[PDB]
């Protein structure tokens, strides 16, 4: 449940996390910029090339599609029914199928599939600390607004390190309360809402204790501030990082010409 | 009489054997104590008593109820009434407004009448030694040694029968530890089993009647502590500790004092020393 | 040679009615294991926080906290905190870094040590505590013993001159307690530090070079551990578990066997009982 | 303006919000995520102006650990950070009141769950705004009637904790 990294050897694993994260944001941006059918063919080709390059079995992608498949089909069907034009095919009182509606449903399912595939390739093919460092680096432009990014990086790091510990603490607290006789799912709305205080209040107080202890520790080891501190973990650009950008640029060129424009 | 038949829990690439073939029949009314090295699955076996977990393939006979791998979560509010678990840091489960309401939050879940629940909570705060005027203070406003006592009076007020305790006196002062152990040793006297899980071995030697030794998720020895601490070689081979009195007696036997009997407790060791010098 | 000196103190917390530490005066010789023992909530962690300048006395005019010949003041805490390192009670609360060998680099990061030096200092510090095989391992995959070992490595990376074990081994399996005490004593012998261990346990303090007893924020008695424990009445009245040897001697005295107060530790008792039986 | 203890507590509350996004309440007919509870804490304790940062970092950490399976996007971070801001504006330090919690949940549902989250979905998946609105109108119309009770009891619990000696200030 915690973490989704899957080790391997393919070259996508060697792409620097900042370059990969920028490529994913850029792919999400360039999804918007595709309307014509050949443009969606280009999106499909590039997404499937990236997926076949990451060298993963289809079951992890299916695991990434299963939670939100119902919303995918519901939205695709709503788009097909809402927009009508051309051949009418099967008809009803208001449910009017159409060739334009069918192709629009397909062209929204394509957007769903590509967004899911690219996001899953990000989450699966890079370590959580690597993504944390990538985001702490991407937050650099905020230095121009005089806001402090050292505080944000520290808060992200502490929260990321304490998510699993607090999850174990939470499940232990629920186990103790269930052993006392609590029922966390049955009894109506009022009972189901009253039975969340025992889940939270001991967790909140344990969080207060952990916060005080960790603040004392960091203050005792010499945390004067986030300015004037080197770093232990660093991200260094490689030659393989030229592979995304050259890819990431090429896609753009096609959408300059391939779409209706 | 608690009975376990081929009980075995498993955690996928991370399939871990958290527990293996267990074959034991705990009797009723005996201060059973669980021992084993760190990571020996004492807590996993402990959580099978109130069916918080469920055996992967086996059978549990607990307090007259039967637990099987397919048994659902419905109908357990009449088992967890007869089997109460006090986790390691029980003081980290207090949440209510006042100590009395926190203590009676236990019985209120098991169909106790409000007046009956309040009277039971008052009785069991009086028994655990909590102060009379400390009843209505906020549970978060007390010390550690008082939070622990409130928590212990919380998972024990509705008079369970197969109570299991994961180190109830981990961080108490020696007077408090002695008081809690006497409370439990007196609680079983009324006819309730007090299964205990302690890495400490002096109080197990002093109080416990049955000892369950767990090695790497499997029961290895189950007998009285008089017949478990007989040879130090086995205990040192299976990572188990030894009570201080037994270790001192073994060390003294090197000088050749030929101590009669088998001392386990400090008064017993002192009496054995006195009887030997004659 | 008094490495650490505390004169009259008042550390009234803020708000509470009674002071947390009344007039407290003690000294710590350099290189000597000095152990503080006190009742639960007698004001030991407050002394620990006072030593490394994290807190401060309220009456700054006639209160002195000298560390390594450097007085404690408003413009000196960031220097004294460099040469004193504290290991706190909770093994996992103080683990700040994302992973081992990244936590051990926190003390060096806070002092802007260049990375080429850090990459060797953290490796050596992890090697000292024997956690070499577990570098870059997540905190949730470690027990209490390993987390305390990595915290010791972390406070040793900055190369301190005082290690204050604020009840470091009060949450572990006795095997872990023995292992960590052996590790700390080995590090102290190798690097020539001064260790102050704060423990409610008495067996751990039975080997200390000096013992300081705190009662209600005051220094009750002070001395060597072979002349502090034998006055069992004080240790019983303040709520401290007497060591095994002295409890057994008290039991024998109750039964009718009188032994000298010089008889400390176990093998001395064994030998004395042997000669008594041989008669 | 935040002492180091309060920053570590903010990281704690962000972690709690990330965790509570997975614990669902309900049955097979209806399931409601508990993530909203995290928001109200970030609204109740630290206020709105730090509640925004708390929400944004909560969404970032949720994307890092549990995976942003819905596609990386900045609009989703904005919607996850625009909830705690409203919660803080309504109930940061003011005393407990039922009208405050009702208005808070209604305003967050109108502004975040609808009106902006639907706008981001419509922009990403290229569908018309009405289609996206009608696809998720049911849950965004049923959920506030449960949120206004769960948040009330959670706020009661927090108000009870804050009066103890655990909370320093
Ligand atoms: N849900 C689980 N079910 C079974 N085994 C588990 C589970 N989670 C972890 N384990 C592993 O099972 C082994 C035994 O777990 P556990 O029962 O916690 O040992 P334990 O010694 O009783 N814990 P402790 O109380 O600190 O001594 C360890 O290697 C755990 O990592
Ligand atoms: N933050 C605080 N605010 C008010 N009083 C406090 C605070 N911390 C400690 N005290 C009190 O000050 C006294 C000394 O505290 P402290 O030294 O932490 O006890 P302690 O011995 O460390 N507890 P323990 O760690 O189990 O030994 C006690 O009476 C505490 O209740
Ligand atoms: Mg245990």
């Amino acid at each position: 449940i915690i973490g989704r990294y899957l080790p391997g050897t393919t070259f996508v694993y060697r792409v620097d996390p900042r370059a990969k994260l920028l490529t994913t944001f850029y792919f999400i941006i360039m999804i918007f910029l595709a309307n014509n059918w050949v443009s969606y063919l280009v999106i499909s080709i590039f997404g499937l090339a990236y997926v076949f390059a990451t060298g993963l079995k289809a079951r992890v992608f299916w695991d990434g599609v299963k939670p939100m498949i119902w919303m995918i089909v519901f939205t695709s069907l709503l788009q097909t029914f809402f927009m009508a034009g051309g051949k009418v095919y099967w008809h009803w009182w208001i449910f009017t199928l159409s060739s334009e509606g069918l192709i629009n449903g397909l062209y929204v399912f394509i957007r769903f599939a590509m967004i899911i595939l690219v996001s899953t390739v990000m989450t699966v093919t890079t370590k959580p600390l690597e993504i944390a460092d990538a985001m702490e680096w991407m937050l650099t432009p905020l230095k121009l607004f005089k806001v402090n990014v050292g505080m944000i990086s520290l808060v992200i790091s502490i929260a990321l390190r304490f998510v699993p510990t607090l999850f174990d603490q939470t499940v232990k607290i629920m186990n103790a309360q269930r052993s006392r006789g609590a029922d966390f799912n049955d009894g109506g709305l009022v009972k189901r809402a009253k039975s969340v205080v025992p889940m939270l209040v001991p967790l909140f107080i344990d969080s207060l204790e952990v916060a005080l202890d960790l603040s004392t520790a960091m203050e005792s080891r010499g945390y004067k501030g986030s300015e004037g501190r080197t770093r232990y973990r660093i991200l260094e650009w490689s030659k393989v990082d030229l592979i995304p950008v050259a890819y990431c640029l090429l896609l753009t060129i096609l959408m300059i010409t391939t779409r209706k424009h | 009489a608690i009975k376990f038949e081929n009980v075995s829990y498993v955690y996928s690439p991370l399939e871990a054997i958290g527990l293996d073939q267990l074959n034991f029949s705990l009797e009723e009314g005996k201060f059973i104590a669980l021992v084993g090295h760190t990571g020996s699955g004492k807590s996993t076996l402990m959580q099978h008593f109130n069916a918080l977990l469920k055996p992967t393939s086996g059978k549990i006979e607990i307090a007259g109820y039967t637990i099987t791998p397919e048994t659902g979560n419905k109908g357990l509010k009449d088992l967890r009434r007869k089997v109460s678990l006090a986790f390691q840091f029980s003081e980290a489960q207090l949440f209510e407004n006042t100590v009395l309401k926190d203590v009676e939050y236990g019985p209120r879940n098991f169909g106790f009448s409000e007046d009956e629940a309040r009277e039971a909570a008052l009785k069991w705060l009086k028994k655990v030694g909590l102060k009379d005027d400390l009843i209505e203070h906020s549970p978060f406003d007390l010390s550690g040694g008082q939070m622990r006592r409130v928590a212990l009076a919380g998972v024990l007020a509705y008079e369970p029968e197969i109570i299991c305790l994961d180190e109830p006196a981990a961080g108490l002062d020696p007077m408090g530890r002695l008081e809690m152990m006497q409370l439990f040793k007196d609680y079983q006297a009324a006819g309730h089993t007090v299964i205990l899980v302690t890495h400490n071995m002096d109080d197990v030697a002093d109080y416990a009647d049955d000892v369950l030794a767990l090695e790497h998720g499997r029961l290895i020895k189950h007998a009285s502590p008089k017949e478990v601490f007989k040879d130090s070689e086995w205990l040192q081979k299976h990572h188990l500790a030894e009570p201080r009195s037994a270790r001192f007696a073994a060390k003294l036997e090197a000088a050749g004092l030929k101590l009669p009997g088998q001392p386990l407790t400090m008064p017993e060791l002192a009496d054995a020393i006195k009887q030997s010098l004659k | 040679g008094s490495d650490n000196i505390i004169s009259f103190d008042h550390v009234t917390f803020t708000d509470s009615p009674r002071p947390a530490l009344s007039d407290l005066s003690f000294a710590i010789e350099r290189g000597s294991w000095t152990a503080l023992i006190g009742h639960n909530g007698s004001g030991k962690s407050t002394v620990s926080k006072l030593i490394n300048g994290l807190l401060a006395p309220d009456d700054l005019d006639k209160s002195s906290i000298t560390v390594d010949g450097v007085k404690l003041g408003a413009d000196t805490v960031w220097e004294v905190r460099e040469k004193v390192g504290i290991v706190f009670q909770n093994p996992d609360n103080q683990f700040v870094g994302a992973t081992v060998s990244d936590d051990v680099a926190f003390g060096l990061e806070n002092r802007a040590v260049p990375r080429p030096e850090m990459l060797k200092i953290v490796a050596q510090a992890v090697a000292d505590v024997g956690m070499a095989d577990y570098a870059d391992s997540e905190p949730s995959n470690l027990s209490g013993g390993q987390k305390q070992r990595v915290a010791i490595a972390g406070i040793l990376a900055v190369k301190p001159q005082v290690i204050i074990l604020d009840e470091s081994t009060s949450m572990l399996d006795p095997e872990g307690k023995e292992q960590i005490l052996d590790l700390v004593r080995k590090i102290k012998e190798d690097n020539n530090l001064t260790v102050i261990s704060i423990t409610h346990d008495l067996e751990e303090a039975a080997g200390a070079d000096q013992v300081l007893v705190l009662d209600d924020g005051q220094l009750l008695d002070q001395g060597k551990p072979e002349e502090i424990f034998p006055k069992v009445e004080m240790l019983k009245r303040i709520g401290l578990d007497i060591p095994f040897v002295y409890r057994l001697k008290q039991l024998l005295k109750e039964r009718g066997i009188v032994l000298p107060d010089e008889i400390d530790d176990d093998e001395k008792l064994v030998q004395s009982l042997w000669q008594l039986n041989s008669k | 303006k935040l002492e180091l203890r309060e920053l570590v507590l903010l990281a704690m509350v962000i972690a709690i919000k990330v965790i509570l996004g997975q614990f669902k309440v309900g049955n097979a007919t209806l399931q409601v995520g508990l993530g909203f509870i995290g928001s109200v804490m970030l609204g109740y304790l630290f206020g709105p102006w730090w509640g925004f940062a708390g929400g944004a970092l909560s969404d970032l950490v949720s994307s890092v650990i549990f995976g942003n399976l819905g596609g990386f996007f900045i609009g989703f971070t904005l919607t996850a950070a625009l909830g705690p801001m409203i919660y803080g504006f309504f109930l940061y330090k003011q005393p407990i009141q039922i009208w405050r919690v009702i208005a808070s949940v209604i305003c967050v549902t109108v502004i975040c769950n609808i009106g902006l989250n639907t706008l981001w979905v419509s922009m990403m998946y290229g569908i018309n705004f009405m289609v996206a609105l009608s696809s998720r109108i049911l849950k965004e119309m049923i959920t506030p009637w449960i949120q206004m009770v769960a948040v009330w009891f959670i706020l009661e619990g927090l108000s009870r904790v804050k009066l103890s000696r655990k909370f320093w200030s």
